[PDB]
C-alpha cells in the first residue's frame, strides 16, 4: 500500500514510510562481525551487529563501511544491513509494500544491477525504483528549477535541472567529501601533537568535526588572527576523559573543499565545480541556474558555508546578477524528505518496476524503465 | 572502483 | 575441570594501560578451563576483547566469551564474564534473571569429560550493604531452575560479601542455604579469599544436586594464593585485585 | 460581420479581427521539441511549445521554423501553430466568422492548394481568401498607385500597381531577407570573437540586430572612421550577464541588403531590383512610380534605410526626377492593417470563395476565382 | 632558402623543413607545472616541461593545452612551445629563413594579430605566412577540386574548393573534434567501472582510444551483437600493470561524431555537415564535389570511417552519384605534407609577408595581403 | 667551516663531519641519573651519566630514553646528550661550524620549535637545518626516484619520492618499531622460563634479538619444523653465566613486523603499509616506484627480510610487475651517510637557516623554510 | 573564445 | 667508629641468586661504619646496586658506595668496593695510585668521633704468588701519601695473603713492614682469619701515624667468626666466603 | 523549394 | 605524545 523510502548513503542510513516529514530510523551504516567466537547471554550467536549495536560493542567487533564513495564493494554485508533496517528497526515485512532506493549519479552500471537482483529475490518486494539523490533534493525545496549541490559523506556531485529537464552532459562528480575531511583532520591534528590511528578512534575525530570546525570568509585574514589570538581556541573533552585544545586546526579541515590541493587532489574546488557545472549549460538558462542554488548533504551543515560559497561564485560570475544560495534548515534530511514527497505522488505510481517486468526483461530492466 | 580511485 | 570465581577489581581500560599486570592475569585464567570474572566496568567491550586477544593468541578456539548486558546501573556499568574452553565444555542455553541491584545470570554447560554431563552455573556479585536480601532471594530462584530446565544439580558462586561483620549470627540462620543440607558450603569461613592480610571469606562456593556432590573432588575447594605462588609481593597482588581466586575441581 | 485576418509570414505572426487598427496576437512562428528526458515527474509537461512558450523556454527546446523562404515545409508542424493562435491566443473558434490569409507572390502551386484544404477540412472555416502581402500594403497607405517595397523575414519582393491593374510581368522575387542577414551576422560575429552556433543562441543574434544594427549612407567612408575610432562602438547585455563589443559589424550586416555578393548570392541588390522593376514598365507610367515608393516589412526598421534608398535610386534614375521614398511608421505591421481595411470593405464581401464552390470544383478553384 | 613549416594546433604539433617527405618533430603541445613542493636539492629539474618531457613525467605535472578548439588561450604558456620546438628540437635558428604557419578557418581576428606580433618581435623572422589548414590538404592529394575534412583535436571544418576559388560562404565549422571525444570516453567508461579524474589519466584515456576504438558499419545492429557475445571485448594494459576490459564502449565513443546528441550538441552530425556544405555551392559544380571528398586529421584515423561515411552520404545524396571517399595512408600528416610542397613552389616567393611590410602597416596587414 | 651531521634518533646516535664515509661518534642515546648517592674514584658526571658510559654502569644508574616514538619528552635530558656529543665525543666547539639535524615525518610542531631554540641559545650555532630521515636515505643510494622504508628503533615510515617531488599526502607513519619488538621478545621469553624485568635485563634481550632473530618466509610452516626439530634451537650465554636456549621464539619475534596483531596493534603490517602508500600515488608513477624500493633503518638487517617482503608484495601487486628490493650493504647508517652527501653539496648551502634570519622571525621560521 | 564556448 | 675488612669469594651475580646468603651479607655490613670489599668479580655494577639496596631501602643515605674501575692486569679483574655511612664519616678526596695486578687506591676520611681527624685508607688484595714482592712497594706508597696528600696518619689494611707458606721467616725480613716500627701490625697470626679450619692469617692490619695509633682501642683487632657468631655451619660460612672479616676500632 | 534553395 | 599514544 504505502512506499518504503530508503536512502542507503555512506555514514548514515535513513528509513521510513512515505508521507512522513522526518525519517524514523537513522543509524550509522557500519556492520561488524565477531572477532572472537562466543555467545551473548539470553540470546544465540548473532554473528553480526548492524548500526548502533556495532558501536556499542566495537571492542570485540570489526568496523567496516560497506559504502566507499557511493560504491557497494561488498554485497554479503549489504544484505545484512538491509535485513537489519527492515525487521529490527522498521519492524515491518517488506513483502507487503514497494520500496524506493537512492543512488549517486554516474555510478558504475554493475552497482545498480545487483541492487535489483538482491531485492527482488531476498526480500521479494512487489515493486522497486531507483532515483538520483540530487534529483530528490529539489522536491524537498518544492522548486522545479535550479542546480542541486549534493555533498554527501562519500560523493559530491552537482545536477543542474531546468524545468524538470536534466542535463546529463553537465553532471560533475567529486570524490572529495566528508569522509576525506575526517582522514585529513588526522594528519592536521598530528602536527598539533595528538595521534589518532584506531578505527574506533576515527569516530571520535568525526565528532570533533561536527561540533567545532567552521568555514571562515578568508584564509589569510582569519589565519593571521589565529596565530596571534587565543579566542579562536575551543576546548573539547574526549570520551576517555582527557581535554584537548583546538586552535587554527578548526578552520583548515572544513575549508579543504574550496582548495582540494591540500589533500593532493588535482580536481578544482567545490565552488569551482558548481561554477563549471553551469558553464556547460546553454546561455539562456544561466540566469535561472545562478539564482536557484540548492545546498544539500551532511557536509553542508558547517556554519558560514552559505556566505563563503556566495562570495566565491560572485567573483567568478559576471556582475549585475542576483546570486542566491538557498541553504534552508533541515537540509541534512533533504534527500529523504524529497523521497517521501515523490513516493506519495499519484503520478509516480506508473513508474514502479513490478515483478512481471523484471522477470521477462531480466535484471537489466532498471536501465531503461528507470533512470 | 576497479582501476582509478581506491574503490 | 577446574572451575573458579575470580573477582577482579576495577576491570577496564585503566588496568589495560599496564602490560605486566595484564600478563599475570593471562597466566591466572589459563589455569582454569571455566572461570568467572565479575565487576568489569567496561562499557564498550574494549577491555574484554583485549583478553581474548591474549587468551586466544595461541589458537582462536582456545576460549569463548559469555558476557551479560550492562545491567549494573549502579556507578560503573559492570558485566559478568563466563570464560570457558569450547572443547572441554559447550554452552547449550542461558538467560538473565527471571530484589537485586545486580541481577543474577545463569548458564548451562555440557561437560562430557566429567561424570556430570549437564549442570548450571549461577554468578552473582552482590552489594556489600545489602547482603541479607539476595542470599535468601536466590533460594527461590534455585527452585525455578529445577522445573524450567529440569536440571537436578545447580552450581552457585559469586561475590556474596560474606563474613567480616557483613553477616552476623542473627542472619546466619536467615540464610536458607545454610539451613538446607543440599546447598552445602565448600568454602569454610576460616579460609581467606581476599588479597589483603585480613581474613575474609567473601565468596562462598555452593554445590547443589545429589549427583553433583559425588562429582566434586574432596578438599580441592580452596582459595588461590597467587601472591605466594608466583613469588609476588603485597603491592603487586593488590595491583591486580583485592580478592583471591577460589577454585573447585570437577572429576 | 467580423473577419479574421492573420499574417502568415515567417518569424513574427500577426492576427486580429477586421476593422481593428492594431493586431493583438503577435508571437514568433517557432515550434520546439525537447531534446532531453524529463527526470522530474511532478508535472506532466508538454512535448510541443508554440509561440511565446517556446521563446520563454528556448534554452532546452530545439527551435524550428515551419515557414522558410515564404514556404511551408513541415505541414504537420505548420498546422500546430494555427491551433495555438485560434484557441490559446485569440480564444475564437474559426467556424464562427471567416478568416483572411496572406502569402508572398510567385509561391509554388502546391502551397496554395494545401493551405486552402487545411482551412476547409481541419478548421471548417466558412470562407477564406489568400492575398499577396505586398498588394495589401497599398491599402494600408491609402494610395492605390506606386511601387511597394515589402522586405519580410524570408522573401523580399516587388510588384508595381498603377491605379490598380497589378502587372504580373514585372514581379521579381529575391530570397535574400532578414533571415539570411541574421545568418550573415552569425558568421561576422565570429571574427570579433563571439560564437552563437546553437539554435537557441541564434535568437539572441536577432535581438542584437533589431537593437544596434543601422544602415550607413556611405559604406566605404564609414569603414575608415570605424577602423580608427570607438565612437561607433556600442555595448550590449546578454541574458547570462556578459557584455559584448560591436564595432564595424554594427553597419556591415545591414549593408548586405545592397551587396548580395557578400552572402554569395548572384542576385543584384534590392536597390537595383527596384530600379529594374520600373524599367520593365512602360515609359508613360515610369514617372509615376518614382513619386510613390512605399516601404514595408520588418527589415525596413533599420534607421536611415529610407535615406539610403533614395540615394541609390537617384544614381540609376535620370536627372530631374522625383525620387520620393515613403516609409511610414508601423510599416512592419502594414500588411496586417491593409488586410483589415480590405476585409471591412463591403464590395470585397462578394469576392469571397465559399464552401459550396470548393466541394463542387475541388481545391483548384483557388486558381480561378481566387487570385 | 628552405622555409620552416609548422602546422601549429591542438594536440600533436609537426615541424620541419621545406621539401621534407615527413615532419621530423612530432610531440604533444602540452605545458605543465608541478603541483608539489620541491624536496630534493640538486635535482636540477626545471619548473616547466613541454613536449616529450611532460609526457614522460605526466604523473606530477598539471598538463595544460595552450590551444583549445583552435584558438590560443594562454600566450604565456603558448610562447614556450614555439621557443622549444625551434631551439631544443629542430636545432635551428628561426631568424635565418621564413616560417610558415597554419590555422583553422573562421577564427577570431585577435588570434591572427597576436600570432603575427610574436613572429616579428620575439623571434624576428624575415618572412612569415599563415595558411588555412583546409586548403593545404588539396596539395597533399595532388588535386585542385574537392572538399576536405580536417578533423583535428580541437575543430572540425569542411571547405569546398572547386579548381581553386575557395567559397567563403560554404565554410562550415563544428566544435566537435577528437578532444571532446576523449571527454565522452571518460564519462562512458565510468559506467563499466573504471574512473579517471585528473588530467594525468586523461592522456591514458587518449591512448586507449587510439588503439581500440573503431567505427561500426551499422549502429543499431552492432549493439545487439555485443549483447549476446563477448568477441568484441578486448583487453588492454594500463601503465601501472592493471588489466582493463573494454565492452561495447569500443564503438560507442567514435559514434558521437555522427550523432552529436550523445554529447548534447544540437548541431548536425559530421556526415550531415558535409552535405550542408555541398548544398550551399552552385548546382553546376555539385557533380565534381561529390566525387572528390578527401579526408584529413587524426580524428579520421579510426578503421571503418571511410565505409561508414559513404553509406551516410549515399543515403542522403541522390542516387546515381559517384560518391568516392579518398582516405589515403599518411593522411594523419596531410596538413603538413601540403605545406612543405606549397612552400617549395616558386610562386610562393611573391606573397610572403616580409618584415618591411609589417613595419609600415602594423599587424593589420595580415588580413589584406594574406587570406 | 664544516657541516656537522648528527642523526639524533632513537637508540643509537650518529655524529660525524661532512664528507666522511662513516660516522665516528656512535653510542646509545641513553642518559641516567644516579639512583645511589655515593660517588666513585675521581668521578666527573655527578649530574648524570650520558652515552655509552651509562651502559657500562647500568647496574647502579637508572636508564631513561629521551626519545620515545621519535618525539622529545625530556628537554632537560636532551640538552645533555648534545653537550656530550659535541664536546667529549666529537671534540670540537659546535659554535665554530653549523649543525644539521634530522627528524621523522609527521612530527609535532613543538619538537621542531624547541629544537631551533636550543641550538641558537645553548650552543649559538651559526646555522641550522632540519631534514626528513626518509629523504636522506635516497641520497645515500644515489637515486632520485623510489620509495623509502626507514624502519628505525622508535618509528617506521614510508615517504615516496618521484623525481625530486615528494608527495606530502602519501606519507605513512607506523608507531611499531624495533623498540616494541624488544618488549615483545621479553614477554614471550617469560613464558619460556627466563624472566627479564630490569632495564639492564631489557638491554640484554635486545642483544639477543640483534644476534639470533631472523625472518622466515614460510612462517606459517616453520613452527612445524621448530616443534619437530631442535636444529632451529640456538643457545646464547647470558652475562650471569646461565645459557638459555631460543627455540621457536627465534623467528616469531621478527614476525611481529608483518603481523602487528600479535602486539595488539590493529594497524596494517609493514608489507601492507608500503602497498597502501603506493596505492595513494598517481597511476603513471606507480610503475617506477615498484622498481625502486630502498630499505633503511636498524630493524632491516634481519636475515631474509628482503625475500619475505618481496614475496609479500608480489602477491598483492598485479602480475608482470618488476618488484625489486634495493637493500644496499651497510644500511644501518644510510640516514647519516645521506646527510653527509647533502651537506657537502654546494647547492644545499643556500637552504641553511642563518642565525640572522632566526632573530627577525623568531623560531616560527623552522616551518617556513624547512619541510 | 569570449562569450559562447569555454574558450 | 668501627672499621672492618671483608673479602667476598668471587663477588658476582652467582651469589645473590640465592636469597638466604643475600640476607646474611646485609647483617655483617650493617655492623661497621667503614667496610672494605675486594674480589668484586662484578663488571657491569649489577651486584653493587642490589647490595646497597638492602642497605638504603628505608633511609636513602644510610650507606654510600665507592667503586673502582676494574684494575685487574690479567683476565680476572676486581673492584675496590667501599661502603660507608655518611653521618659518621665523609669522603674528602680520592686518589688512584700509579708491581701489582690491580693498583691500589687511597681516600681521605673526616672522622669527628675519633681523636684523629684525617686518615688515609689503602686497600689491596695481594697476588698469592707475588705477595712478598708487592707488599714492599706499599712502603713507597706509604712514603707517597705523607707529603703529596700530607697525611701524618695513614691506615693500610687488606688481604695481603701472608703466612701459611706464602711468607716465611726469610721473606718476613725482606718486607719493610716489620723492619720499621712506624707502622705496626695488629691482627694476630695465630688467630684464623679464614672461614676454613686452617689457621691462615691472610688479612694484615697495618697502622701508621702517631695520632691514629692513640685512637685505636687496644684489643679491638680480632677476626669476626660469623660462622660461630651467627650460629652457622661450616658449609654455609664457606658459601659466603673463604675468609673471616677483620675489624678494628678507633676512639 | 524543390531544387534551388534549401526549401 | 599528548593524547593518543603514551608519549
Ligand atoms: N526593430 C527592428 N529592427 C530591425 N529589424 C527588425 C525589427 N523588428 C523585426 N525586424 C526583422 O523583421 C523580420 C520579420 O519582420 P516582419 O516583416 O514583421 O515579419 P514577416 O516577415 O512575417 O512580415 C525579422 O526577421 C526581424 O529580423
Ligand atoms: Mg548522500
Ligand atoms: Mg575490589
Ligand atoms: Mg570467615
Ligand atoms: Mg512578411
Ligand atoms: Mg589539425
Ligand atoms: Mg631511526
Ligand atoms: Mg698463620
Amino acid at each position: 500500500i504505502a512506499a518504503l523510502v530508503v536512502d542507503n548513503g555512506s555514514g548514515m542510513c535513513k528509513a521510513g514510510f512515505a508521507g512522513d516529514d522526518a525519517p524514523r530510523a537513522v543509524f550509522p551504516s557500519i556492520v561488524g562481525r565477531p572477532r572472537h567466537q562466543g555467545v551473548m547471554v539470553g540470546m544465540g550467536q548473532k554473528d553480526s551487529y548492524v548500526g548502533d549495536e556495532a558501536q556499542s560493542k566495537r571492542g570485540i567487533l570489526t568496523l567496516k563501511y560497506p559504502i566507499e564513495h557511493g560504491i557497494v564493494t561488498n554485497w554479503d554485508d549489504m544484505e545484512k544491513i538491509w535485513h537489519h533496517t527492515f525487521y529490527n528497526e522498521l519492524r515491518v515485512a517488506p513483502e507487503e509494500h514497494p520500496v524506493l532506493l537512492t543512488e549517486a549519479p554516474l555510478n558504475p552500471k554493475a552497482n545498480r544491477e545487483k541492487m535489483t537482483q538482491i531485492m527482488f529475490e531476498t526480500f521479494n518486494t512487489p515493486a522497486m525504483y531507483v532515483a538520483i539523490q540530487a534529483v530528490l533534493s529539489l522536491y524537498a525545496s518544492g522548486r522545479t528549477t535550479g542546480i542541486v549541490m549534493d555533498s554527501g559523506d562519500g560523493v559530491t556531485h552537482t545536477v543542474p535541472i531546468y524545468e524538470g529537464y536534466a542535463l546529463p552532459h553537465a553532471i560533475l562528480r567529486l570524490d572529495l567529501a566528508g569522509r576525506d575531511l575526517t582522514d585529513y583532520l588526522m594528519k592536521i591534528l598530528t602536527e598539533r601533537g595528538y595521534s589518532f590511528t584506531t578505527t574506533a578512534e576515527r569516530e571520535i575525530v568525526r565528532d570533533i568535526k561536527e561540533k567545532l570546525c567552521y568555514v571562515a570568509l578568508d584564509f589569510e585574514q582569519e589565519m593571521a588572527t589565529a596565530a596571534s589570538s587565543s579566542s579562536l581556541e575551543k576546548s573539547y573533552e574526549l570520551p576517555d576523559g582527557q581535554v584537548i585544545t583546538i586552535g587554527n586546526e578548526r578552520f583548515r579541515c572544513p575549508e579543504a573543499l574550496f582548495q582540494p590541493s591540500f589533500l593532493g587532489m588535482e580536481s578544482c574546488g567545490i565552488h569551482e565545480t558548481t561554477f563549471n557545472s553551469i558553464m556547460k549549460c546553454d546561455v539562456d538558462i544561466r540566469k535561472d541556474l545562478y539564482a536557484n542554488t540548492v545546498l544539500s548533504g551532511g557536509t553542508t551543515m558547517y556554519p558560514g558555508i552559505a556566505d563563503r560559497m556566495q562570495k566565491e561564485i560572485t567573483a567568478l560570475a559576471p556582475s549585475t546578477m542576483k546570486i542566491k544560495i538557498i541553504a534552508p534548515p533541515e537540509r541534512k534530511y533533504s534527500v529523504w524528505i524529497g523521497g517521501s514527497i515523490l513516493a506519495s505522488l499519484s503520478t509516480f505510481q506508473q513508474m514502479w518496476i513490478s515483478k512481471q517486468e523484471y522477470d521477462e526483461s531480466g535484471p537489466s530492466i532498471v536501465h531503461r524503465k528507470c533512470f | 572502483w576497479x582501476a582509478x580511485c581506491p574503490a | 575441570l577446574k572451575i573458579a570465581a575470580f573477582n577482579i577489581r576495577t576491570f577496564g581500560e585503566t588496568k589495560m594501560s599496564n602490560a605486566t599486570l595484564a600478563s599475570y592475569i593471562v597466566r591466572i585464567v589459563r589455569r582454569y578451563d571455566i572461570v568467572l570474572i565479575q565487576e568489569v566496568r567496561d562499557s564498550h567491550l574494549v577491555a574484554v576483547g583485549k583478553l581474548l586477544d591474549y587468551l586466544n593468541q595461541d589458537d582462536p578456539n582456545t576460549y569463548h566469551y559469555v558476557v551479560s548486558e550492562p545491567l549494573g546501573r549502579n556507578s560503573y556499568k559492570e558485566r559478568y564474564l563466563f570464560l570457558f574452553r569450547p572443547n572441554k565444555v559447550s554452552v547449550l542455553d542461558t538467560y538473565q534473571y527471571d530484589s537485586f541491584s545486580r541481577e543474577p545470570a545463569v548458564v548451562k554447560f555440557s561437560s562430557h569429560s566429567t561424570k556430570v554431563k549437564e549442570f548450571a552455573i549461577v554468578a552473582l556479585h552482590s552489594a556489600p550493604s545489602d547482603a541479607v536480601a539476595e542470599i535468601n532471594s536466590l533460594y527461590d530462584v534455585y527452585l525455578d531452575v529445577q522445573q524450567k530446565w529440569h536440571l537436578n544439580d545447580v552450581m552457585l558462586m559469586g561475590d556474596f560479601n560474606a563474613d567480616c561483620s557483613y553477616v552476623t549470627s542473627s542472619q546466619w540462620s536467615s540464610i536458607r542455604l545454610r539451613t538446607s543440607s543440599t546447598f552445602q558450603w565448600l568454602i569454610p569461613d576460616s579460609a581467606d579469599t581476599t588479597a589483603t592480610s585480613t581474613n575474609c571469606a567473601y565468596d562462598r562456593i555452593v554445590v547443589a544436586g545429589s549427583l553433583l556432590q559425588s562429582s566434586v573432588v574432596p578438599g580441592s575447594a580452596a582459595p588461590f594464593d597467587f601472591q605466594a605462588a608466583y613469588g609476588l609481593s603485597n603491592e603487586m597482588a593488590l595491583a591486580i585485585s583485592d580478592h583471591y581466586p577460589v577454585e573447585v575441581t570437577l572429576t
